[PDB]
RNA sequence: AUUGGAUAUGCCAUAUAAAGCGCUUUCGAAGAGUCGAGUUGCAGCUCUAAAUGGGUGGUCAUCUAA
RNA sequence: AGGUGGGAACGCCCUUGUGGCGUGCACCAUCGA
RNA sequence: UUGAGAAGCUCAGACGAGUAGGCAGGCGUGGAGGUUUGUGACGAAGCCUUGGGCGUGAGCCUGGGUCGAACAGCCUCUAGU
């Protein structure tokens, strides 16, 4: 923790280092489309593969 | 016709194994002797301190330090800069009397005849 | 991690006292 | 464009997620979050902390409660003193933006956050930055 | 980021656990991407090179 | 005219003057607000340490 | 002194800490919210890391009537702070971790509405109520904190009436059980949360008024 | 086994001496067929200096060649 | 750090939509400098 | 109904010469890191074959004979490919 730090705190062992973050902020993006926050918005769904 | 920089590790295990063994034989004193604060020349850096060549005529009268017992304790002198201004000469009184301050010369045995 | 002239001529610093017994040696 | 152009595969998971939302919901922002995640480094540009403040906050200063949202990253401008209590949504926030607006202001958010925010993108602002270098 | 184990069991020399534990380094939650890594030690690979 | 030909140059060594001290302030004023841009420590994370 | 035993790795240690607890939480005084802030985040851990489905549910209904333990001053601090950790940090879990994160919220909304009920028998329901309405006024429905995820409230609709139809089996009576869903779909600025809440929720208008 | 600079110690030393810095009613020597000018391909040829002088740089600053 | 037209998107609509209504990013015209 | 390597799965139409040129995906060779609880004196590599197998193809897998110490698949790096 004083080599590599924190995210918003300086890591004490290097001048000038902050540990990066994350462009998704829940490192899972299969289980925000199974939530409650967008299966309740979206459409009718279709079915799987089509019948021919 | 290039210059290949492949020794550039060894250079400096070189340099650093030649700065220990400059240490080996003044292993109670240091490596490199103090040097003076000087400003830079130019109208761009005149507002920077940097370290110089070494101590003047009377930054060292003023100190203490004969120009004759100062290269013997580890003291450049430059008989060639010289003090335009106090505040060139206080600045680097405040160098040589910490210096002074901060050294301890192991004494010598004499050589007066006896008898 | 861890955690003006009068004066300077005249006055020196004290004598930087020894730590680590050896350099009192 | 079909696919980002890029190996972040913290970002395959954000497409994964805006193409799952593009296809499922109405909304046309999903259709343009998506459109927007597979351009190129020079085709999304930085936008200041400043021009964020403008965008919003000005004639009637209509700043309630909509999440500014842009696909690109929230730079700094220190030649803003004060700044306004605002909220963003961008991929990455530079180090000296996120705590400009935290010190006073609101949330700083990824794309993921948002999506749990405003689902189908309603009550935002969808800006860009400016793609003109003026010769390059 | 999102959610991790807070403590980690801390061992003894002969297999047994001890009851003092420490905090969750926050290196650990730092980006895991198998993209970087595969540019940065292409690259430090080949700073070792002696040359032919 | 102007100033004598070789005079010129101060204008061309003014900038200079300016281009050490340009960057040691924009150094300085850089850091000034890297030191007032620290986040705040929420006693949450604390609680395991 | 006692949070960092919740967060253990051993079952063994975690469960023998939390019977503990009830000793130390049962204590006549007064507590701050932070306090309750960083013991908050001991049993999202201890809950956090549950292993069996036989385990947690077990272990959701002793955290359920951990609040009736809490001294009547501070009993209503006690939900809040569960509201906001549970609230500040549902984003985190997974989909494979959310179906018993689902149920604890499921006890604690209904363990407030079993406390009412024990509070009715002192004072008149009508100021019960109230102030658990006013910590539903600063915890989830709060309007101005707009990062109080959907997931919780939309949960919240769904087992809003039905669990109180389980602690009041006879008939409930008429009081503002609703108010804090009227008061969210009518000013808060999640536009779905205004939308589909009340296709989600169950008001049973009889009774109320 | 050869060798290093040291440490302590023994004997010698010749000191009627040598050195640092005050203080001066005193003195303070400074490199030539070189410098320099003219002129042919830094060299050649013709000519040939001075002592606050001579050199190189902006009346000043800075240096003390042969 | 200028208004006026477009224009990405997003609210409120009630002619369901249509259309109205409000905020209008980049980029482009228009008159400001 | 399980067909979520969402870089997967699935439904339907049209189309198919190709020069300079432009774009894309792959095959193979020598070395390098990682990997196969990798193969090998009960025979590795190679070589030969009127044997069999795969791929549109570059190529690969294999049976028999010969032979006698090393060698390969996968993900990356590299070029005297």
């Amino acid at each position: 923790d004083s080599v590599f730090g924190s995210t918003t705190e300086v890591a004490q062992l290097k001048k000038n280092y902050f540990l990066p973050e994350n462009i998704i902020s829940n490192a899972d993006v299969t289980r925000l489309i199974n939530s409650d926050e967008i299966q309740s918005i979206v459409k009718a769904a279709g079915p799987s593969r089509v019948k021919r | 016709y290039v210059k290949t920089w492949f020794n550039q590790p060894g250079r400096k295990l070189r340099r650093r194994q030649a700065r220990q063994t400059k240490a080996a034989k003044i292993a109670p004193r240091p490596v490199e002797a103090i040097r003076p604060a000087v400003k830079p020349p130019t109208i761009r850096y005149n507002m920077k301190v940097r370290a110089g060549r070494g101590f003047t005529l009377e930054e060292l009268k003023a100190a203490g330090v004969s120009r004759r017992v100062a290269s013997t304790i580890g003291i450049p002198v430059d008989h060639r800069r010289r003090n335009r201004s106090e505040e060139s000469l206080q600045r680097n009184v405040e160098r040589i009397k910490v210096y002074l301050a901060h050294l301890i010369v192991f004494p010598r045995k004499a050589g007066q005849p006896k008898k | 991690p861890d955690p003006t002239l009068d004066d300077v001529l005249d006055k020196e610093i004290s004598i930087a006292p020894a730590k680590t017994e050896v350099v009192r040696q | 464009r079909s696919k980002p152009a890029s190996e972040n595969v913290y970002l395959k998971l954000l497409v994964k997620l805006y193409r799952f939302l593009a296809r499922r919901t109405d909304s046309r922002f999903n259709k343009a979050i998506l459109k927007r995640l597979f351009q190129s480094k020079t085709n999304r540009p930085p936008i200041s902390i400043s021009k964020i403040a403008a965008l919003t906050s000005r004639k009637s200063a209509s700043s309630q409660n909509k999440t500014t949202v842009v696909v690109g990253t929230v730079t700094d401008d220190e030649r803003m003193l004060t700044v306004p209590k605002l909220s963003i949504a961008a991929l990455r926030f530079t180090k000296s933006a996120r705590a400009r607006i935290l010190k006073a202001g609101g949330e700083v958010l990824t794309l993921d956050q948002l999506a749990l925010r405003a689902p189908t993108g309603s009550n935002t602002v969808l800006v860009r930055g400016k793609k003109h270098a003026r010769e390059a | 980021m999102a959610a991790a184990r807070p403590t980690v069991s801390i061992y003894n020399k002969d297999g047994s656990v001890s009851s003092e534990t420490l905090a969750l380094p926050f290196v650990f939650k730092a980006p895991i991407r198998p993209d970087l890594v595969r540019s940065v030690h292409t690259a430090v690979a080949k700073n070792k090179r002696q040359p032919y | 005219t102007f100033v004598s030909s070789t005079m010129v140059r101060a204008a061309i060594r003014n900038q200079a003057a300016q281009r050490y001290v340009n960057r040691q302030e924009s150094k300085l004023e850089r850091q000034v607000r890297a030191q007032q841009n620290v986040i705040p420590e929420d006693p949450l994370d604390n609680v395991f340490a | 002194p006692f949070i960092k035993k919740l967060a253990a790795n051993d079952r063994k240690t975690r469960d023998k800490a939390l019977e503990s607890l009830q000793r130390f939480l049962s204590q006549k005084k007064k507590f701050e919210r932070l306090d309750f802030l960083k013991l908050w985040k001991g049993l999202f851990y201890c809950m956090w890391m549950a292993d069996k489905p036989l385990y947690q549910q077990k272990l959701s209904d002793n955290l359920a009537a951990l609040v009736p333990i809490v001294w009547i001053d501070n009993r209503i601090l006690f939900q809040s702070t569960f509201w906001e950790t549970m609230g500040r940090e549902w984003t985190g879990i997974d989909i494979l971790r959310t179906d018993k994160f689902y149920l604890l919220m499921r006890r604690f909304c209904a363990a407030a509405f079993r406390d009412i009920q024990t509070r009715s028998k002192t004072a008149l329901l009508d100021k019960v109520v109230a102030e658990y309405n006013q910590m539903w006024m600063d915890g989830p429905f709060n309007t101005e904190n707009l990062a109080f995820p959907n997931g919780i409230l939309f949960h919240l609709a769904d087992i809003w009436t039905e669990e109180l139809r389980k602690v009041y089996p006879e008939d409930v009576p008429k009081a503002d059980w609703y108010l804090p869903f009227d008061s969210t779909i009518k000013s808060s600025h999640n536009v779905v949360l205004r939308k589909t809440l009340p296709k989600r929720l169950d008001r049973v208008s009889e009774y109320t008024k």
